[PDB]
């Protein structure tokens, strides 16, 4: 709801992220897959959100998930 | 000569609230700056405020005023919330008169020459139907926060209410010191000071006034030996 | 277990363990102890095949 | 956040640092970058801070008794060679700064980094998975600060005074800033009761209802009767939290944190605990708490009580010399007399000490310690045990504040050594028990949402006696809370209060007790019919997260760790050996026969034995 | 038999397993770590492990 | 008093010591002297009330 | 000294640590006067290892005897008898601290005694037949040096006694303001100080030797050890204290030892302490120090380490100590002596060459790429490979000594060894964050923050404090003796004078005359179980001398009003302030910090080695695996157990991926499982993997 | 309000100790001012100190010198107490020579022009019969405490012994605040600050230096117009 600006890796807030995933494990694998895709693109889809100066792939993937720019499924 | 000259940066938080960052200053000087800066800022800038009041509707049992729903304490607090600016550094008398149902605010006071009101929208009280409010206020200039001066010797004139005086335009000051890095060394201190003043002045002006006051005070000590090896800063 | 039944023995075990633990002022939810008891009660001795 | 030494971080991130050195044209190849890193030239440290950014590291402290023994932190370089650890996590790690050491591990893969950043992040693990109580909450000095901040003291400077026929109310301030100004001039004590007009703090529920029918909004003014310290404390809590206006005991803070966790997002709790930490340290520094030989006051009535009980003991001794009582009887009588003397001395000590004594202040605030330690420090040591374990009927009257004589010290050494030796082996026994518990229960994993079963177990909530009103069961937090209802609860008439599949919280039990329900059937793992593992509904809600357990969680390991973690603090029969006997399902030492069938009992005392015969009411065997 | 041997009485467990000639299916949360295969709990189960990810068309168009 | 130097250090002791503290390394040296056998050990054994020590 | 008086229950014919129950390790009444009940290990060896008491003696049969005073007809007699446990079990022994008249007859009507079963009882004065020799008969040497021991709990006293044996020597030592009378005797008994053998007059005094002309014509020269490394790498330095033309007597100390000052035992430093919490930096036993202790080297210590290298014979030819090493920059070998050994006085750092050595290679079989690289540069395929002795990781310091042994000049070295070189490196370590300090009452703690002088709270006269200790420790740990130590230390530092105009004060009735008044910086002695009493300490606090400005900083309650160094305002309440003896334990973060990224592996299991000596890897134990499973961190656990431990191919591929900036490859099949499979294949088990 | 600017007056307690009274000040203002002055005076006053030493017959500080009662480490510790005053802002060299019986004190050094030693009676070492002491010391100007600089970083040859430098002439600074009467009321307060210095620099000069540092620092705050 109302909170101070998150710092470090607490940004984006975990509650918003979990609102877009079935559980913590699903979010973890979702972010990991997106980060691996971003790194593979870096070393030959690229990052959608404008990456920072030297933002790591994982942070970019988390920001993309927070922005709702991506989607996922659960194979089983 | 210093290692690296510090700089001051301002960021506005609200209309009458701001934050200042001084960085990078050498280790140990963060508190040295901040504490004295806060004390001067909140206790050295001169201003004006209401110091005593007298309501014609009450002479004893200062509980309630006839014709108004608000009690005496609420009226006193609302008046304490008033913002004034005089230019004669001597006591002056202001009069507030209202009649009939409605709401009486700061804009209803008639000020004499020099006195000014910066928050005419400040609600003072609610005058009930067929009610009259007639109050007088004493205004003069001062420094800092002064507790209500007693009137125990006013036995010949009882009915006036002395109130706590808030002369300082600055209302609340906070400061903190954080670690910061320059090049490879992380010992440097960054000073962050949050200020918020009344409607009659901006934080920048109060900061400048406090800086000038401190500069004068410490020049009082520096004048002993002008040709001394003081740590210079450069341009 | 033999006389009264499987439902009681787990009650007895949980109550005893909780009593021992809370005698020292330790709060453990009964779900953990009953999970351990559930693992303890999973097999049957075959009398005749 | 955690503080990582520069050299340790450099060694851990050597490959990343070499990559960032070669790609930035500081080194021409990998060999040059390695050579530069080994000699630690200045260019290395500039790249090191860039590399470590947003790269969590796992901190561990052995022994890892439970889940929270390993936690992920965001590193930051610090001068020196010692790791800097956040004070709030010391409870989880069981760590203290008397020479302890911690191990640092670096996740490499993206999956590992995501797991550390989400699953294992320190700020996301506030609550204990065992009982659900908060752990990353103020303790020790911090509490002693907040306590001092919120305690109210009468007759303080600037205390509120009611209006008279001569002057209006005195201690009324227009805003908290005015109160701070008054405090800065020695005119208002921080702990003095006052009336203050607040606008940015939400009033309590009942005052809000009585004052604002349309709902309080920011900017609305209301007068509050409280101290400046409480006002400052309430500014640490989130904006929407109602005003508390209460002294901050340990349990009060725990209750507030639990309320925040239930009703607010996890980030808000993490920020609030840091704000509380800061305020607690700041006000503990200035609380005036200190130890001095004068501060350790002695009760003036101690001497009279000791002399009276010495006279009683001399009377008992003179009786013994006659031969009326045996050695065991004399010892028992002396033990009873000296227990009474110790209790009276403790009562006198508690009564005599003033409210603001630092020694009593620390204990009462709940920061640490207990009243027995104070009694033995100032009042009297009491009785001590011999190697055999029996009480010695010669108490150590002199307290340590006076100084024990040689013979009292020698006898006390026996109990001290026994306790130390017991603690030495408690750890090993608990570790072995935890290993067995983990191994047996490793197969219990949540595999599906629900097994769709109507079965369950009955749990009692309250009992009604001659008083009429049903009284709540003491052990209800660990039995009824965090569970699911197997069947709908129906009152005497037949109305349904709570439908099946509902989480049992505090409001649910409050409603059930009002309706007159005393027993409830709840789904349990013991009755789960899932083909593999268990199901989420039967297990209940995860204590740590406070929500329904998610599929794939290894509840068995969590249960084993929860059982084993408090093993180290169980006496060594009604302790850890008792727990081992219960879990091993072996024949108890003091076996008690169980009535096979109802009937009438008979007995025949025999040589060193009893014999008991039960004759069934129905039947003849 | 892997987990039983790892727990206690390795000799007896191995002897009984040998004479019985009983094979082990590698899903016990304790033999998976021995084999080096990720455990079948938490993020390791098939449901979460086999998640598929691809950007939405709306975000793909913006690029 | 035993040490000629004796740096000044006032003492709160109220009891006079009737026996001086013995040599703190005697446990090792006396045992080793007994092992090998030394003239001073022979003299001490003779004085202690033993004849023909071995 | 304490090592030589150690009684152990282990060893051949003794107990086993895994087969020792509670009964054996518990204190037994017979221990009184023979085995100290306090001094004993804290860990699993609790109660199995102890120390001999001060007065205890060993019977030739091996039983421990203790002395007692013969008392007959209720009169203490000068006769002293050594009794054994079974022998004293037949007698009634009275405690030493019992009132007695000048004649010797007991003043009181009833006396405290120990009976056969070790039970404590009141008995008539005529029933006692033996008496304790001294009040401290039960304590050991170390336990005897804890002032106010009777005011400290057994656990904390044990901890303090154990800690006393870990103090490292400092550059300069000073005796405590408040202590026992033992420090002196112990220092002489340890044998580290030099005592004149015969009475005489000092002739020559240098920093290396002392020459004394005895009273007769005999003259003796004593050699002083200078900067000699001890068994644990601590400097052992003896210095003279006598002056030329000074008369000395037999048994008089003429040179101080490592941790001695003027013939007394000085293990730590006495410094100003304030008991209060400060901004949470002393939270949970942490300590704050003033920067002065660093500037003035108050807690600085010298540490020396030895490095050994040997040149021996090989089947390919002998290895030679040479000044030329293949593929080395000319700058690297700049401080090497002509023989190849480092030069004395040099400043070696991590990875620096100490001794130059080379060994024959034999076969080369250089790779094609290396062959081409050498061809393009015209570099010889040198016969020898470099094996020089290099400074270990994280070390530093000056080179102080070098020793060389060469088989040519006698030097009876082990067979095959032709040269042996020892290099001594000494470094001066200052107190820093993470170092462990402690008192004599078991109040240990690590340093969390070191502040500048202007930040420390200061007395109203401007004096800043040196250490800040948290107030939440004492009451729950039951070591209140440290507060009395602080009070008496403050009293000792600032002189005192008891006014005797109106007679003598009641509290000071039993004080000896010598304690009526003392000057500033006067040391005091408070023997255990016989020392400064409560009321005496209170009165001495109330009767201290003023400072240079004729005012008292500390009031009669022992508290003083401090000023906040940072804000500048005075603290709202008075704070306890005094002087405490703080000693530096041998637990320094300097020698325990190592980290690892890649290093040596095991021969068989191929897992990383352990220990700081090598590039030791931290063990991820079973409990850590349980925790990871509880979190559900399947991937982190998998990478920990395969990639980072023994996935031989995975290790190098992951290093390559990280260096190249690529995704981490998939793990597979740790080597330990393959070893287990091929070990079970032995002893006739048909283990196989199916698909 | 009142219109009366504060004034500062000095009194001398001893040759190297002084007290300064600043009055009248606003209530609750003396403490912070005195604390700021104390902090600056203790952490910013420049001075001079020995930076390194070299003895004729030693290579490191972990050895001894023939015929000298004190070893090299003790000699360095004793020299730590030396107080020197320099004029130029570049390193200067002082020489100390002694032979035969006697005691080497701080008065035996032969300082060049511009270098002064204010404690000539300080004890350094003692030589009995064959002690020949030859030392060269390096004096520089600085501020605060600086740890010894390694030889390799400074490019110095073996023999030079870097030492810790303490560039601080102030020993003890304290302050107190008392009430002073004015036409308004007794609220205003006067600040008495007491300074004791090493005798290398007068207390007034140190106070002036601290005041100048603080003035120049607060110039940044005043720069907002
Ligand atoms: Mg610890
Ligand atoms: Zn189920």
């Amino acid at each position: 709801s109302a909170y101070d600006t998150p710092l470090g890796i607490t940004n984006p807030p975990i509650d918003e992220l979990l609102s877009r995933a079935s559980s913590k494990y699903a979010l973890v694998i979702y972010a990991a897959k997106r980060a691996r895709q971003i790194n593979d693109y870096y070393n030959q889809v690229g990052p959608l959100v404008e990456p920072g100066l030297q933002e790591k792939p994982l942070s970019i993937a988390l920001r993309e998930i927070h922005g709702d720019l991506l989607e996922h499924t659960e194979g089983e | 000569l210093i290692s690296q000259r510090p700089t001051l940066s301002e960021e506005t938080v609200a209309e009458n609230r701001s934050r200042f960052v001084i960085e990078p200053l050498e280790p140990g000087f963060g508190y040295t700056l901040g504490n004295s800066l806060r004390r001067t800022l909140l206790s050295s800038i001169p201003g004006a405020a209401v110091t005593s009041i007298r309501i014609d509707g009450v002479l004893h049992e200062f509980t309630t005023v006839p014709g108004v729903k608000e009690d005496v304490t609420d009226i006193i607090l609302n008046l304490k919330g008033l913002v004034v600016s005089s230019d004669d550094d001597e006591p002056v008398t202001m009069y507030l008169r209202k009649q009939g149902p409605g709401v009486v605010t700061a804009g209803d006071i008639v000020p004499p020459a020099g006195v000014t009101v910066h928050n005419p929208d400040m609600h003072i009280a609610t005058l009930n139907d067929k009610g009259k409010l007639e109050v007088e206020l004493v205004v003069e200039r001062g420094r800092g926060y002064v507790p209500a001066v007693q009137n125990k010797a006013s036995g010949a004139e009882i009915g006036r209410i002395p109130v706590d005086s808030i002369y300082s335009p600055v209302l609340k000051v906070t400061y903190k010191v954080e670690a910061t890095r320059v090049e490879q060394r992380t010992d440097f201190d960054k000073l962050i000071i949050d200020v918020e003043t009344k409607n009659s002045i901006s934080p920048r002006d109060a900061l400048a006034s406090a800086g000038g006051t401190l500069v004068e005070l410490f020049g009082l000590a520096r004048e002993l030996n002008a040709d001394s090896e003081h740590i210079e800063i450069g341009p | 277990l033999r006389v009264q039944g499987p439902r009681e023995v787990q009650i007895h075990l949980v109550k005893e363990v909780q009593e021992v633990y809370r005698a020292q002022g330790v709060s453990i939810h009964d779900k953990h102890i009953e999970v351990i008891v559930r693992q303890m009660l999973r097999r049957v001795t075959i009398i005749d095949s | 956040q955690c503080g990582l030494p520069k050299l340790m971080a450099l060694e851990l991130f050597k490959p990343f640092v070499m990559k960032r050195l070669v790609d930035l044209n500081h080194a021409q190849n990998i060999k040059s970058a390695k050579r530069m890193v080994e000699r630690q030239r200045p260019q290395v440290w500039d790249v090191l801070e860039e590399v470590i950014a947003e790269h969590p590291v796992l901190l561990n402290r052995a022994p890892t008794l439970h889940r929270l023994g390993i936690q992920a932190f965001e590193p930051q370089l610090v001068e020196g060679k010692a790791i800097q650890l956040h004070p709030l996590v010391c409870e989880a790690f069981n760590a203290d700064f008397d020479g302890d050491q911690m191990a640092v591990h670096l996740p490499l893969s993206a999956e590992a980094q995501a797991e550390a950043r989400i699953l294992m992040l320190s700020s996301n693990n506030i609550l204990s998975p065992a009982s659900g109580k908060p752990l990353a909450m103020p303790r020790l000095d911090m509490v002693t600060g907040l306590y001092y901040l919120t305690t109210l003291v009468e007759g303080a400077t600037g205390e509120y005074q009611a209006a008279t026929k001569d002057a209006p109310e005195q201690g009324v301030y227009s805003s908290p800033a005015e109160a701070i100004m008054a405090m800065d001039r020695g005119a208002l004590s921080v702990r003095a009761k006052i009336k203050v007009r607040l606008t940015e703090l939400r009033p309590p529920t009942d005052l809000e209802a009585q004052l604002f029918e349309n709902g309080w909004k920011p900017g609305d003014a209301w007068t509050a009767e409280t101290t400046l310290g409480r006002v400052m404390f309430n500014e640490l809590l989130p904006k929407s939290y109602p005003f508390v206006n209460e002294q901050m005991h340990k349990k009060v803070q725990a209750r507030i944190i639990n309320d925040l966790a239930e009703r607010f997002p996890m980030i808000v709790v993490a920020q609030t605990v840091d704000k509380l930490k800061d305020a607690g340290f700041y006000w503990a520094t200035r609380s005036g708490v200190t130890v001095s030989m004068a501060d350790v006051l002695v009760p003036p009535q101690k001497q009279e009580i000791l002399e009276r009980h010495e006279a009683e003991a001399d009377a008992i001794e003179r009786k013994y010399q006659r031969g009326a009582l045996n050695h065991t009887e004399r010892n028992e009588s002396l033990v009873k007399i000296w227990q009474d003397a110790t209790e009276e001395v403790g009562k006198a000590l508690e009564e005599f000490y003033p409210a603001d004594n630092p020694i009593i202040t620390i204990v009462k605030s709940g920061a640490t310690g207990n009243l027995t330690q104070t009694r033995t420090l100032a009042g009297m040591k009491g009785l001590v045990t011999n190697p055999k374990g029996e009480f010695i009927p010669r108490p150590i009257k002199s307290s340590f504040r006076e100084g024990l004589t040689v013979l009292e010290y020698f006898i006390n050494t026996h109990g001290a050594r026994k306790g130390l030796a017991d603690t030495a082996l408690r750890t090993a026994d608990s570790g072995y028990l935890t290993r067995r518990l983990v191994d047996v229960s490793q197969d219990v994993i949540v595999r599906e949402h629900d097994c769709e079963t109507e079965r369950g177990i009955n749990v009692t909530l309250a009992e009604r006696g001659p008083d009429g009103t049903l009284i709540r069961d003491a052990h209800v937090e660990t039995s009824a809370f965090a569970r699911t209802l197997a069947t709908d609860a129906v009152d005497a008439n037949g109305n349904v209060i709570i439908e099946r599949g509902h989480d049992l919280g505090d409001p649910a039990i409050d409603a059930l007790l009002a309706a007159g329900i005393t027993t409830v059937k709840v789904r349990s793992v013991l009755t789960c019919t899932s083909a593999t593992g268990v199901c989420a509904m039967c297990y209940g809600r995860s204590m740590a997260t406070g929500k329904l357990v998610d599929i794939g969680e290894a509840v068995g390991i969590v249960a084993a760790q929860s059982i084993g973690e408090p093993g180290t603090q169980l006496t060594m029969v009604g302790g850890l050996p008792r727990v081992q006997e219960l879990f091993e399902a072996r024949v108890p030492r003091n076996k008690a026969p169980i009535a096979d069938v109802a009937g009438r009992v008979r007995l025949e005392e025999s040589d060193k034995f009893f014999k008991i015969t039960i004759v069934p009411d129905d039947g003849g065997e | 038999w892997l987990s039983a041997a790892s727990f206690q009485e390795t000799t007896r467990v191995l002897t009984d397993a040998a004479i019985n000639c009983r094979s082990d299916k590698l899903n016990g949360l304790k033999e998976n770590v021995i084999i080096g295969k990720l455990i079948p709990a938490g993020t390791g189960i098939s449901r979460y492990r086999n998640i598929q990810v691809q950007p939405t068309e709306e975000a793909r168009a913006a690029a | 008093n035993s040490v000629p130097g004796a740096p000044n250090r006032v003492s709160f002791a109220k009891l006079r010591e009737p026996l001086e503290v013995p040599g703190l390394l005697d446990v090792q040296t006396d045992s080793f002297e007994w092992l090998v056998g030394s003239d001073r050990w022979r003299q001490a054994a003779i004085d202690r009330g033993e004849e023909n020590p071995v | 000294l304490t090592h030589k008086r150690r009684l152990s229950a282990l060893g051949p014919g003794g107990l086993s640590r895994e087969r020792a129950g509670l009964e054996v390790r518990d204190v037994h009444p017979s221990h009184y006067g023979r085995m100290c009940p306090i001094e004993t290990p804290e860990g699993p060896n609790i109660g199995l290892i102890g120390s001999l008491s001060v007065y205890a003696r060993v019977n030739p049969f091996g039983f421990i005897e203790t002395p007692y005073r013969k008392v007959e007809n209720g009169v203490v007699t000068d006769q002293i008898d050594y009794l054994t446990a079974d022998e004293e079990d037949r007698h009634v022994v009275a405690q030493a601290n019992s009132p007695t008249d000048e004649n010797g007859r007991f003043t009181e009507d009833r006396v405290m005694v120990r009976k056969k079963g070790g039970e404590v009882e009141f008995v008539s004065a005529d029933q006692v037949d033996y008496m304790d020799v001294s009040p401290r008969q039960m304590v050991s040497v170390a336990t005897a040096m804890i002032p106010f021991l009777e005011h400290d709990d057994a656990n904390r006293a044990l901890m303090g006694a154990n800690m006393q044996r870990q103090a490292v020597p400092l550059v300069r030592s000073e005796a405590p303001l408040v202590g026992t009378g033992m420090e002196l005797r112990a220092a002489i008994d340890a044998g580290d100080v030099v005592v004149a053998d015969k009475t005489g007059v000092i002739e020559e005094v240098s920093a290396d030797y002392i020459t004394v002309m005895a009273d007769d014509g005999t003259r003796q020269s004593y050699r002083l050890r200078k900067f000699a490394r001890s068994n644990h790498g601590t400097c052992a330095n003896q210095r003279p204290i006598v002056d030329a033309g000074q008369r000395v007597e037999a048994g008089q100390v003429i040179a101080d030892g490592p941790c001695t000052q003027n013939g007394e035992m000085a293990l730590g430093k006495n410094l100003l302490v304030a008991i209060m919490p400060w901004e949470g930096h002393n939270y949970e036993d942490a300590i704050i120090l003033s920067n002065r202790l660093v500037e003035e080297d108050v807690l600085t210590s010298i540490h020396i380490e030895e490095h050994e290298i040997d040149a021996r014979d090989t089947k390919l030819g002998a290895e030679e100590i040479t000044r030329d090493i293949p593929n080395v920059s000319d700058e690297v070998l700049a401080d090497l002596d002509e023989r190849g050994i480092v030069r004395i006085g040099a400043e070696v750092r991590d990875g620096d060459i100490l001794v130059g050595k080379v060994t024959p290679k034999g076969e080369t079989e250089l790779t094609p790429e290396e062959r081409l690289l050498r061809a393009i540069f015209g570099e010889k395929a040198r016969e020898v490979r470099d094996t020089s002795l290099k400074v270990p990781h994280g070390e530093s310091g000056k080179v102080i000594g070098i020793r060389v042994f060469s088989r040519e000049d006698d030097d009876e070295l082990p067979a095959g060894v032709n040269e042996l070189v020892r290099v001594y490196v000494a470094q001066k370590r200052k107190i820093s964050d993470g170092d462990k300090l402690a008192g004599r009452h078991g109040n240990k703690g690590v340093i969390g923050k070191i502040l500048p002088v202007e930040d420390m709270p200061f007395l109203p006269d401007g004096t800043p404090v040196d250490i800040i200790l948290n107030t939440h420790g004492v009451p729950r740990r039951m070591n209140i003796g440290q507060i009395l130590e602080t009070h008496l230390g403050w009293v000792a530092k600032a002189g005192w004078n008891i006014d005797v105009a109106a007679g003598v004060p009641d509290w000071a009735s039993k004080l000896p005359e010598e304690l009526y008044s003392a000057p500033a910086d006067s040391t005091v002695a408070t023997p255990v179980f016989d020392g400064a009493q409560e009321g005496e300490l209170a009165g001495l606090l109330g009767s201290t001398l003023p400072n240079r400005d004729g005012e008292v900083m500390v009031d009669a309650d022992g508290k003083s009003t401090l000023f906040d160094g940072r804000s500048g305002e005075p603290f709202p309440y008075p704070v306890t302030v005094g002087y405490m003896y703080i000693l530096k334990l041998h637990h320094l973060v300097d020698d325990k910090i190592h980290a690892r990224s890649t290093g040596p592996y095991s021969m068989i299991t191929q897992q990383p080695l352990g220990g700081k000596a090598q590039f030791g890897g931290q063990r991820f134990g079973e409990m850590e695996c349980w925790a990871m499973q509880a979190y559900g961190a399947a991937y982190t656990l998998q990478e920990l157990l395969t990639i980072k431990s023994d996935d031989t191919v995975g290790r190098v591929k992951v290093y390559e991926a990280i260096v190249k900036g690529e995704n981490i490859p998939e793990p597979g099949i740790p080597e330990s499982f393959k070893v287990l499979l091929k070990e079970l294949q032995s002893l006739c088990l048909n283990v196989e993997v199916l698909s």
